[PDB]
């Protein structure tokens, strides 16, 4: 009765729930309460889904479907209404607040007024009936929303020019994106909505402070909560314009800080020159003033104290008051150290740490001054230091403070910095400060360079924050062109902000050279601003930037951070390098960094710990094995030190908690004294360094820890509550859970280590070989953390290499300068916006793919302390604290140290996931998940029980797996490829049992029969899964090893291998030869494209392919070309009537676009409540994508094939990403089959191990001499039935064919020439050539048959030969082979010197005489001159042979020609002459200087339309010189093999083609109406009507290059080596 | 007029500067022309069919890249800039580049300071010819220093 | 436990693995130059 | 035990720096000292095969560039290279007794390219030679 109650609750909720409306400026009633509306739908949808689980759901199935439909409609309606309403709010303000937009953008205003009125019209309709059900039933409310969303988007992108004008009024808008700027201008009245954009315009201002009216800006606030109250609040009522009052806020910001600093300086002067300091008074002063002002006041007080002391020492022989300055610094430092030791508020604690860090530097400087005996204030030992001077008598508060270093004079910009992590002022930092300040005084830029993690960009920010400057970090890549960099400079010029362009060398060399012009003129403007003759009352300093006069603020500075020797970076031009002062930041003073940080964090043994941890990392670097994911630099030390402070705090907070529970004792001194600080440091080291360690390096580091830290042990605290959460999650996902040394204990430890890295680093990386448990580790943890903490976990899995870099991060339009978000940018921006509460969920962005510096260094700022995604359009996206950037990779061989140091590494060795864990997962899923979607489950449970003894450690499967690794295979062996193939085959065995039960309803299988079938099939499946991709000899070698070790009954044949036996459904071994009959092919079907002569190899492979195809498992056939992979696959597919196959030909230039175009033609995208589903157009049919050359696509310099990465993501994850709108598309009823040559063959690249994990591989070798005799002896027997007299010669005819083919295959190989590939395809053409000749003839003697046999051998094996001795060998051996297998014949009659056959002098194909042929060709050539081409030709014997070879190809379906020879040999002229005689129409593309890829596509469509729709035979003659781009061959490669191009006809071209195809089909009297039928007819017509002739020079390297760029040229085109004239 | 080659609009500024200078008689310098060898061939063709002003001069700055068109090298006059052969030549180049007025200012000791700077610069630059012994790597001790 | 044995064992491991790879590669080169085995993609690079 | 008393060619080692760290670890473990407290001192003996004490390790194949070593005293030489017969690397406690004003820290580069630095050796000068002159003449030590 509970199902009624749930429906009653849903019904009553939706009959009363009204849309909550709020009046908006007396214009309309906007909908409010978005989260509650969505959560109600989500919980009701889940409740209905839970209701579907109950067995009593059927009686209420119908009514729940209506509620399920209605809830989906409600969600879909308001999923768009939330975006439409939001876009209207800030668009209305822009088109109403500004009275000037109606003139600059008149038409855009007119569109909005029409759209606004319709939107306001829908306001009243919703307001009349606020009920959700009422507004859901509005006629066409959904479609009205989609148009409104679309139309509002059109106006949004049409405001780019208006926004650019707005950015000039407030220069800080240059760093705000277009959408955010529109929200800023539109929502000026709604100031409360502007608080999320202040972090993008100001260094430390996160929000502003307003009164209750929200009309006067009382002050500003930072992210940490620190607030600065304006001395004179800024009124928005008096300055309504957004840019006007924003400028006042910025101006009041500097004035308030300048006034507050003066008050802070006055107060801190009491602390200075004081022997004793009251801690209570000092803490009160610290809490009173802002963090940047407290540190600044201390610097001013210390510098004045030192300067006063040096002035007193100006007498030379006087005393040393510098000791008093050092004493005051030490007394102040002791108070700060004491305060940190006790508990402080988080804001005060950071202020104390900042004060300690600087006063340590002040103490060090004062000691240096005392040691070197400086008595003059003009001494460079004091001048080289940074000094602060305050002038209270200055009228301008902004000029009271002056910062001086060496001869460089600076003014504090008074930018509110909030609270920033101050760096330790190391000697390297002093060198950096000295060098960059010298560059600033010279008005040059700063160029700190060095390796990764040396603190270069942090030092630039620290120096900028030291001078009170606004420092902007830009992560530079190759997309920062001249316009993007110039616009950034324009913003920096007007704002007066520092530009820190990290990774500046990643720009293109031409871009770096072009940018140098903009840097040079900015510096010249800055230099002339420094002239004392210049007066600020005169014209302001301007510079030429992007053909405009841009004012240059004196506070601008340009800094570039570079790694010279790293990969993926360019070389800077010399004229650019002279504009920057370079400093080598190679060895950071890490010892001082550790000592100061630990001292500021409250460690009593900071000096001892720093002297221990700093060498420890150096020892680890020099002792541990060199691995690509190892980094023990400053970043690794920085993370350990930061963790040490966090671990100490939680331990102190922990110890206080037992003390208050156990008694009453809260003393900070006692806790600090009895605190194992040395244990704390090791805990941070273990939590950060151990996960990255390989198995062999763990003992080395632990030995290092014991020797560096003797007597100190680390016990990993058990994360108990997480472990039961992991155990429950692992149980539900059929995973193996273990504790410590149990099964799966290592994997659980890796999950726990991965959890610790999440709490420490925002950027994670999972490094480990394929099948190590990386994906399952983070998936289980994400779901377990959701249960443990109650926070929903959302994961965004991205394959960065399956798409281009433009589609991953975004692109800037070269013309309109409009930014389009990429895959990562759109995902990150959606989380940041938090329209649907993405900020309250745990967001994990996983990068599952290869990592190279081209794409991964764009995340350098994201993975850094900046936590910022900087785009070339000046927009920066702050990483939310709940977002983690995770990488799941198999290696880091190509990643640079810049990214390795930026992430926390967790290493997943292959021993982490043991084989028995995979066996447990397979058995658990088999016993639980039914295969059909229960009698099927019962079969699986019985089968799993039988297979349980074998699927154990050291069992049959494990031993067979270990032995198979010793044998070599056609592709690299992986554990999961064999296991994945084995598991799929066993699933077929269960389906076989279910089929038998259905076929025998009265007598199902018993236990005794099931054991026999399952045990025997397991051995059969083991043999074909481990040795499937190996040669025949090692298929028997595995079988011999199995026979030695297994106890399952096996065939008793003394010599027949087990691989030759199959398992009958009755549970008995049966030979495969029993299924191989001696068939009799029909005479008219001799060697037909679909006729298959059954052999031992064919029956075994078809059954193997059927098992894998029926499970919809991706699979690959490997072998030499022409082996029979395509033949075997299509034969096996004929046994599956519900699967349609689509052929794709891969080449070197193949990209995922080829797959996408096939999806467009054959599949459709549909909107579902679960997302986008891509399914074939035909319902109920499974689409099979047959890729024939998977290993040809070019692998880039970083070892990745994009199309392979596309398929791997689209096989493992069951879908891909549509780059049009950055949405996930899930495949349905789509299957993949691959074919390839061995990876050792030229032009073939080995497939990725990650790709090969999901794809079993079967090796199809060439048929043997016995098989060749059987296959073509049957064909010869059927073909020779035309002439009964010749039937006796069928056996010797096959023997001669086999022998000559074998001899030619051995004599000529790919070592000599790339095209010397001989396969059974040549044998098949040999049978067709004789059959086509014999067919017209009623009778023929034995000599005539041998002449036909010799003629076909010459055309098949000698036409492609290059050298004359190769052709002479073929001529001689043809005579010997014919004479041996056919004795006592008339050799002269059969082996006459010119073997020429032609159908020009007769009706049939009969031998022709050379003189008679010459006379006929001469007569035809005469007529050819007046009609087509008036170019005289000289007839010699080779031309007569060549025109016959061209004629024979032109008479065959899909007959393409590849003519190779020197230019001027007559290849084109003969082709045109023969095509004219054969009735073909010669087509040649008229290439020229401006010919492009689009013109080639137009020409291809013209040819296909004429030859496919108009039934016109066309001889498409193309030359290698006509190939102006690699896309020319890519289109030709697809057309040569399939006879069609998937993406050639799109849009109107496709519609026009179908119109022509319908007319063409009608003219043929064909009943074709559907588009699919018309296209199939169009493709068939093109195949039989279009002949392509390719002419190219006989180059050596070019011939091999064409073999990979256009594989169809050497597999579909008949190669005729014309060569040069002999 | 100085233009840095490498941007699409950089070619437009180069063409506009040359077109105006051949009539006005000004000087046009294009830097890093080796980064655009294809446009260099067009530039050489444009220069061949041209009758510029008597005072017009065009300077092309490159890095002795092997991809510089041969026809451009033959058409123009080549000047190779490299480290001076020795200490004596190094100091002569330094003293010539620095203006005479700069060395001779109010402090009479400025001249000796420049001489020491010239000698110091010459010594370290010549040590670069012996890569392992003079230094540890080929440092870029040039005019900017 | 001995650090010297740990280092010397590791040096032997890399040395033995590199020794086996180099000797196997040279043996394959001899076979190709003797016309007794087929040339692969990696062998073409190694021989070149 | 024999692994401690073998003479090791630093140039022939795959990772020479691991050996220096490994010898540092052995001395600290045997003498119950901390790793960071250990300091390296160099002693060149003409007689190869000389007995090594508990904390001395013999490394051979070192080449001295631009100088000759006699009685553990460095002297400037006009020869390109000078072979060091047997270099005894000894790990000792840090006594921070400052420099002797005749001690020069010579880099020990792996090879003649002077690209990778293994460690540094604190040799002492003989006679009236200038430590600046060693710096100016590029005096260094090469493993191979
Ligand atoms: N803890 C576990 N217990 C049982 N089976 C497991 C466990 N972890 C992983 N597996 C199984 O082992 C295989 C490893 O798959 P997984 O996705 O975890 O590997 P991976 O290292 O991420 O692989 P890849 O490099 O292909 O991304 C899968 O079949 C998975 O179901
Ligand atoms: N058992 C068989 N029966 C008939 N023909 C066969 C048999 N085995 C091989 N062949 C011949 O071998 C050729 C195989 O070529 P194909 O399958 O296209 O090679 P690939 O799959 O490598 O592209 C076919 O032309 C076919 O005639
Ligand atoms: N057998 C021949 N006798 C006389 N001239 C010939 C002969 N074959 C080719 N030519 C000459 O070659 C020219 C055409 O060359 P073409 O066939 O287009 O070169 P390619 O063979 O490279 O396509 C014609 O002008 C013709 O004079
Ligand atoms: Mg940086
Ligand atoms: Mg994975």
């Amino acid at each position: 009765m509970a199902l009624e109650e749930f429906l009653k609750q849903i019904r009553e909720v939706w009959n009363t729930y009204e849309l909550d409306l709020v009046n908006y400026q007396n214009k309309c009633r906007l909908i409010r309460g978005w989260d509650d509306l969505f959560n109600k739908v989500k919980e009701h949808i889940n409740s209905v889904s839970a209701m579907k689980l109950s067995p009593y759901y059927k009686v209420f199935e119908e009514d729940a479907l209506s509620w399920e439909d209605k809830l989906n409609r409600i969600m879909a309606l308001f999923d768009v209404w939330i975006d439409v309403q939001r876009r209207w709010v800030y668009l209305e303000g822009i088109f109403t607040g500004s009275a000037d937009i109606k003139h600059l953008l008149p038409v855009e205003t007119q569109r909005f007024q029409s759209i606004s009125t319709e939107f306001l019209a829908l306001m009243k309709k919703v307001s009349k009936s606020p009920l959700v059900m009422d507004v859901l039933n509005i006629q066409g409310v959904q479609r009205s929303l989609e148009r409104l969303a679309d139309l509002l988007g059109k106006i949004q992108k049409a405001l780019g020019e208006y926004l650019e004008r707005e950015r000039s009024s407030f220069p800080r808008f240059y760093f705000v994106g277009d959408e955010d700027l529109l929200e800023i201008i539109g929502n000026s009245k709604n100031v409360a909505k502007l608080q999320k954009h202040f972090k993008k315009m100001f260094a430390g201002v996160s929000s502003i402070i307003l009164n209750e009216d929200n009309s006067v800006v009382l002050g500003i606030s930072s992210r940490e909560g620190e607030e600065v109250m304006f001395k004179t609040p800024v009124s928005i009522t008096e300055h309504p314009k957004i840019n006007e009052w924003l400028t006042l806020v910025e101006k009041e910001m500097r004035v308030t800080l300048a006034k507050l600093l003066a008050e802070s300086v006055t107060e801190v002067e009491i602390f200075g020159k004081a022997t004793s300091i009251d801690p209570n008074t000092y803490i009160t002063w610290i809490d009173k003033y802002q963090a940047q002002l407290v540190v600044l006041s201390a610097q001013i007080a210390w510098s004045e104290n030192v300067e006063t002391a040096l002035s007193s020492m100006g007498g030379g022989g006087d005393a040393a008051p510098l000791h008093s300055v050092l004493s005051n610094v030490e007394v102040t430092l002791n108070v700060l150290a004491d305060s940190v030791l006790m508990e402080q508020p988080p804001l005060r604690r950071r202020k104390l740490e900042h004060l300690i860090t600087e006063l340590v530097h002040q103490r060090d400087v004062t000691r240096s001054l005392i040691k070197s005996k400086i008595d003059n204030a003009k001494s460079f030992e004091w001048l080289s230091q940074m000094r602060f001077y305050f002038d209270p008598k200055q009228t301008d508060v902004l000029q009271q403070l002056s910062i001086q270093m060496a001869n460089a004079k600076f003014n504090y910009g008074f930018e509110y910095l909030g609270v920033q992590d101050k760096l330790v002022q190391t000697p390297l930092t002093d060198r950096c400060y000295l060098t960059m300040t010298q560059a600033l005084e010279a008005r040059l830029g700063g160029s700190p360079f060095g390796p990764a993690g040396t603190g270069k960009t942090e030092s630039v920010k620290a120096l900028g924050h030291q001078l009170g400057r606004f420092v902007l970090v830009f992560n530079c890549d190759e997309t920062f062109d001249f316009q993007a960099m110039g616009r950034i400079f324009v913003g920096l010029c007007q704002v007066g902000a520092w530009g820190c362009f990290d990774e500046f060398n990643r720009l293109e060399e031409r871009m770096l050279s072009a940018v140098s012009q903009q840097v040079q003129c900015i510096q010249e403007a800055l230099r002339e601003h420094s002239n004392p003759n210049y007066d600020k009352t005169s014209a302001p300093i301007t510079c030429e930037l992007l053909n405009k006069q841009v004012k240059v603020s004196p506070d601008m500075a340009i800094f570039i951070t570079m790694n010279p020797g790293y990969a993926g970076r360019s070389n800077l031009p010399d004229n650019l390098k002279k504009l920057f002062r370079s400093l080598a930041m190679t060895k950071p003073d890490r010892q001082l960094i550790a000592q100061v940080m630990l001292y500021s964090q409250g460690f009593r043994t900071a000096e001892v710990l720093a002297n221990k941890i700093v060498p420890f990392f150096k020892l680890c670097d020099e002792q541990l094995s060199s691995q690509s994911h190892y980094d023990f630099g400053l970043r690794a030390l920085k993370s350990v030190l930061v963790s040490a402070g966090n671990v100490k705090r939680e331990r102190i907070q922990k110890i206080k908690r037992e003390k208050e529970e156990r008694g009453e004792a809260v003393d900070e001194g006692e806790i600090a004294e009895n605190l194992p600080e040395q244990e704390i440091l090791i805990q941070s080291v273990c939590e950060t360094m151990v996960p990255k360690l390989v198995a062999e390096d763990i003992p080395l580091l632990f030995s290092l820890l014991s020797d560096v830290f003797p007597g100190v042990q680390y016990h990993r605290g058990e994360m108990t509550a997480l472990r039961e959460e992991l155990k429950k999650v692992c149980q539900e996902m059929y995973l193996t859970y273990g504790d410590g040394e149990e099964v799966g204990g290592m994997w659980v430890e890796k999950v726990l280590q991965l959890y610790q890295i999440t709490q420490i680093n925002h950027g994670l990386m999972m490094v480990g070989p394929s099948g190590s448990g990386k994906s399952m580790a983070w998936r289980v943890l994400l779901k377990a953390l959701e249960r443990l903490e109650g926070v929903e976990g959302v994961a965004h899995i991205i394959d960065p290499k399956a798409i281009s870099k433009d589609h991953l991060y975004g692109t800037l339009d070269p013309n309109t300068r409009e930014w389009t978000d990429g895959l990562f940018t759109h995902v990150l921006r959606k989380i940041i916006d938090s329209v649907r509460g993405e900020l309250q969920k745990r967001q994990w962005i996983v990068f599952d793919g290869d990592v190279d510096p081209e794409w991964v260094e764009n995340l350098n700022s994201v993975l850094d302390d900046n936590k910022l995604l900087t785009l070339p359009n000046g927009e920066r996206l702050s990483l939310p604290p709940n977002v983690r950037i995770m990488f799941e990779v198999q290696d880091l061989k190509y990643a640079t140290l810049a990214t390795v140091s930026r992430c926390g590494m967790v290493w997943f060795s292959e021993d982490v996931l043991s084989t028995d864990m995979i066996f447990n997962n397979f058995l658990a899923r088999l016993r639980s998940i039914p295969l059909d979607e229960s009698p099927m489950l019962q079969i699986q449970r019985d089968a799993a029980t039988i297979m349980q003894p074998y699927f154990t450690s050291n069992g049959l499967v494990t031993k067979a797996l270990e032995h198979a690794f010793q044998l070599e295979h056609i592709m690299d062996l992986t554990r999961l490829r064999c296991l994945g193939s084995l598991f799929s085959m066993l699933h077929q065995a269960c389906r076989n049992v279910a089929q038998y039960n259905a076929n025998h309803p009265d007598f199902p299988m018993q236990i005794e029969q099931l054991e026999r079938y399952i045990q025997r099939y397991l051995v059969y499946a083991i043999l074909w899964s481990l040795s499937g991709d190996s040669r025949l000899k090692m298929r028997a070698e595995l079988g011999e090893y199995i026979r030695r070790i297994t106890t399952v009954p096996l065939p008793t044949a003394p010599n027949i291998p087990i691989i030759d036996y199959e398992v009958s459904i009755s549970g008995e071994w049966s030979p495969w030869q029993a299924k191989v009959p001696q068939i009799e092919v029909e005479t008219h079907k001799v060697a037909a494209p679909d006729v298959v002569v059954p052999t031992l190899d064919t029956v075994r492979h078809e059954a193997l392919l059927y098992t894998w195809l029926a499970e919809h498992k991706p699979l690959v056939l490997c072998g030499p070309p022409g082996s029979g992979k395509t033949m075997t696959l299509f034969s096996a597919l004929r046994a599956l009537p519900d699967m349609e196959v689509v052929g794709l030909n891969f080449s070197s230039a193949t990209t995922p676009e080829l797959l996408l175009k096939t999806f467009d033609h054959y599949c459709e995208y549909r909107r579902t409540p679960n997302g986008v589903v891509l399914a074939p157009v035909q319902l109920g049919k499974w689409l099979v994508l047959f890729c024939d050359e998977i290993n040809l696509p070019d692998m880039d310099k970083y070892g990745t094939q994009r199309v392979i990465s596309f398929i791997r993501q689209m096989v493992e994850h069951g879908g891909f990403y549509r780059t049009s709108d950055q949405t996930w598309v899930k495949l349905e009823r789509i299957q993949f089959v691959g074919a390839c040559n061995p990876p050792t063959d030229p032009g073939r690249k080995p497939l990725s191990h990650r790709f090969l994990r999901h794809v079993p591989v079967v090796y199809v070798d060439y048929p043997g001499p016995a098989s060749l005799t059987q296959i073509y002896g049957t064909f010869n027997r059927a073909m020779l039935r035309l002439i009964p007299s010749l039937r006796t010669y069928a056996e010797p005819l096959t023997a001669a064919m086999v022998e000559f083919y074998t001899m030619s295959q051995e004599r000529f190989t790919q070592d000599t020439q790339p095209h010397y590939i001989y396969s059974p395809r040549e044998m098949t053409r040999w049978v067709r050539g004789i059959f086509e000749a014999l067919r017209p003839l009623e009778t023929l003697p034995v000599e005539g048959l041998i002449r036909i046999w010799a003629h076909e051998a010459l055309r098949l094996f000698q036409d492609r030969l290059v050298e004359d001795e190769e052709r002479r060998w073929t001529d001689e051996n043809i005579d010997t082979v014919a004479l041996k297998h056919f004795p006592n014949i008339d050799r002269e009659k059969a082996m006459s010197r010119p073997i020429l056959y032609s159908n020009w002098l007769s009706k049939d194909y009969i031998p022709v005489d050379q003189e008679e042929l010459r006379d006929y060709v001469k007569a035809r050539l005469k007529v050819f001159y007046e009609e087509e081409l008036d170019v005289p030709l000289v007839l010699f014997n080779e031309v007569l042979d060549h025109v016959l070879r061209i004629d024979r190809i032109f008479r065959q379906p899909q007959g393409h020609l590849l003519l190779i020879g020197v230019s001027g040999a007559g290849k084109t002229t003969l082709s045109r002459f023969v095509a004219w005689m054969n009735g073909l129409s010669v087509y040649q593309i008229k290439v020229h200087r401006k010919y492009t890829g689009e013109d080639f596509d137009e020409d291809l469509r013209t040819v296909l339309r004429r030859s496919g729709c108009k039934n016109e035979k066309i001889a498409f003659i193309m030359d290698e010189s006509n190939v102006l781009d690699s896309g020319f061959l890519e289109r030709m490669n697809t057309l040569l093999a399939n006879g069609e191009v998937p993406g050639l006809f799109e849009g109107d071209e496709y519609a026009t083609l179908m119109t022509q195809c319908k007319e063409g089909a009608q003219k043929e009297g064909l009943m074709l109406d559907s588009h699919e039928e018309l296209y199939k007819w169009f493709t068939s017509q093109v195949i039989r009507n279009l002949h392509v002739v390719f002419t190219m020079n006989p180059s050596s390297e070019g011939l091999k290059d064409r073999a990979a760029t256009s594989p169809a040229l050497f597999n579909r085109c008949v190669l005729n080596w014309f060569g040069d004239w002999s | 007029t100085s233009i840095a080659i490498g941007s699409a609009e950089g070619f437009n500024q180069a063409d506009k500067a040359i077109n105006t200078a051949v009539k006005s008689g000004r000087w046009v310098m294009l830097k890093n022309v080796h980064l655009a060898p294809g446009w260099l061939m067009q530039l050489e063709k444009k220069l061949h069919s041209l009758q510029p002003h008597a005072c017009f001069r065009l300077f092309l700055t490159m890095e002795i890249n092997p991809k510089v068109p041969v026809n451009l090298l033959r058409a123009g006059r080549i000047f190779v800039f490299e480290p001076p052969p020795g200490v004596k030549a190094n100091m002569l180049r330094t003293f010539s580049s620095i203006p005479v007025s700069r060395i001779c200012k109010s402090p009479n000791e400025r001249a000796r300071l420049y001489f020491l700077l010239a000698w110091f610069h010459a010594i370290i630059q010549e040590r670069l010819r012996y890569a392992p012994l003079g230094w540890s790597k080929k440092y870029e001790f040039g005019e900017s220093d | 436990k001995d650090p010297l044995f740990r280092f010397f064992e590791r040096e032997v491991k890399m040395g033995a693995k590199l020794l086996q790879d180099v000797r196997q590669d040279l043996a394959d080169v001899v076979q190709v130059c003797e016309g007794k085995k087929k040339q692969t993609n990696y062998l073409r690079t190694l021989i070149n | 035990k024999e692994l401690k008393n073998i003479h090791v060619c630093l140039g022939g080692l795959f990772v020479p720096e691991a050996y220096i760290t490994a010898t540092r670890q052995y001395v600290a473990q045997a003498n119950s000292w901390s790793l960071e407290e250990l300091c390296l001192e160099v002693n060149v003996t003409t007689s190869q095969g000389a007995t090594l004490d508990a904390c001395s390790f013999g490394v051979t194949g070192l080449k001295l560039q631009g100088a000759t070593c006699n009685n553990n005293k460095l002297s400037l030489s006009n020869a390109i290279s000078t072979a060091l017969p047997l270099t005894q690397l000894r790990w000792v406690k840090q006594t921070n007794t400052e420099k002797k004003a005749s001690v020069v820290t010579l880099p020990v580069y792996l090879n003649f390219t002077r690209a990778d630095l293994i460690f540094t050796v604190d040799f002492e000068i003989a006679t009236k030679e200038d430590p600046r002159s060693f710096y100016e003449r590029g005096v260094a030590v090469l493993c191979t």
